[PDB]
């Protein structure tokens, strides 16, 4: 299912294939179904050469067209049209064009997605974003990366290798820092490195475990979990100042926070009532409301970004899958169908899962569409990748 | 091995 929708093969071999980038973010979003290129029904290069009748008989409202065109310097033009075929047939509802160089084809085609993707649904696009995560590889002396790369898995880079154990990156919401756990000195550190120059910040290393980081969303505070009392609990720090506030007291075991985009509320896990569940906080007034009722077990959530919903790792008799919770109805839909699923991250429109599980045997992180219907695996590491975490907008 | 120590989380000894 989804809005068929029909993405050509741009007219240019071509140096990269844009219109397969388009389908594929397209798809990935679960909104919409691109129509099989070999059951295209032409291939227009252009929009006047669109006939829309063709295309309304399929059941297509839409057609993105498009030119990749060299430079004598090197660099490419990657321009698109989309073309209405249904009640305004050969009218253009978007185009762009734009100049690139060689290496950011690519982010050319996300381009292109996002702005049909907007045009067609009301929602923000999220093609150009990016994931972080942790690979542990098979050298020998730094076996733990952290690495990001554009959200669909192309473009990885490395932003710290280390000899220890690595866990949980966490996304500035400007997306120009990650914070992450390193057991670099011998025991756990939280730190916060800036991407563009590689510096760390040291936040905390107190007695026993720090970890599980979390910026909220007005970029003013870092919360994250702390041991030192005996379990683990919650606190926050005021990034200004480098002030420390304890969230959660209590003998149980809290840990992975989440923001609610107020920036003052939490949802966190607990083992509080026994098994696993989600709970909501505070940061100032302190006591904490479960709110997951479903299954046996709930953890590890991610809040949407306007609040309406949150992903989680959810278990209902046996089965642990990634499922969706609307926050004011307590409704739950199971997103997942893999094994071992973990650690979900929301794309920042979300529309969008990307989480862990056994496929490639711990090497492949897969993408799930928050309405279900489309499911991936991403393109292979070369090691045992864990702890996704999806950028802000960039 | 690197762990949080709560028996249950992500941070529970991800990478056995
Ligand atoms: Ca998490």
């Amino acid at each position: 299912s989804g809005r068929p929708i029909g993405v050509v093969p741009f007219q240019w071999a071509a140096p990269e294939d844009i219109g397969g980038i388009v389908a594929a973010d397209l798809r990935n979003s679960g909104k919409f179904n691109p129509l099989d290129r070999a059951r295209l029904p032409q291939q227009p290069g252009s929009a006047q050469e669109v006939q829309p009748a063709a295309w309304s008989a399929l059941g297509i409202d839409a057609v993105v067209v498009g030119q990749v065109t060299p430079n004598p310097d090197g660099s490419y033009n990657v321009a698109y049209q989309l073309v209405d075929t249904g009640g305004a047939p050969g009218t253009v509802l978007a185009q762009n064009s734009y100049k690139v160089n060689k290496q950011w084809l690519r982010y050319a085609g996300h381009t292109a997605s996002d702005e049909v993707f907007e045009k067609l649904t009301g929602i923000k696009g999220a093609f150009r974003t990016r994931i972080a995560y942790v690979v542990q590889t098979n050298g020998g002396q730094f076996p733990y990366e952290l690495r990001v790369s554009d959200y669909d898995g192309y473009n990885q880079f490395v932003v710290h290798r280390s000899p220890q154990c690595l866990m949980s990156p966490a996304w500035s919401p400007d997306g120009s820092k990650l914070a992450y756990v390193t057991f670099e000195s011998g025991r756990s550190a939280l730190v916060i490195q800036t991407l563009a120059n590689g510096a760390v910040r040291q936040v905390a290393s107190f007695p026993r475990h720090n970890g599980a980081p979390a910026f909220s969303p007005d970029g003013s505070k870092l919360a994250f979990a702390l041991s030192k009392t005996g379990s683990l609990n919650l606190y926050v720090m005021d990034l200004a100042s480098g002030q420390i506030r304890q969230v959660t007291d209590g003998r149980s075991n809290n840990t992975e926070p989440t923001w609610f985009p107020d920036s003052q509320n939490l949802a966190f896990t607990s083992d509080q009532a026994g098994r696993p569940q989600v709970y909501k906080v505070n940061i100032n007034g302190g006591a904490p409301q479960r709110i997951t009722w479903e299954g046996s077990q709930n953890q590890d959530a991610d809040v949407s970004s306007d609040g309406k919903f949150m992903v989680m790792v959810s278990s209902n008799g046996g089965q642990q899958h990634i499922a969706k919770q609307d926050l004011a109805t307590g409704g739950v839909q199971v997103l997942s169908s893999t094994f071992l699923d973990e650690t979900p991250s929301l794309a920042p429109n979300g529309t969008m899962v990307i989480y862990s599980s056994s496929q490639g045997m711990g090497s492949v992180l897969n993408l799930v569409s928050t309405d279900g219907r489309f499911k991936a695996r991403l393109p292979a590491t070369d090691g045992q990748v864990k702890f996704p975490a999806w950028s802000p907008y960039l | 091995g690197c762990s949080d120590g709560s028996g249950w989380s992500s941070e529970n000894n991800p990478w056995g």
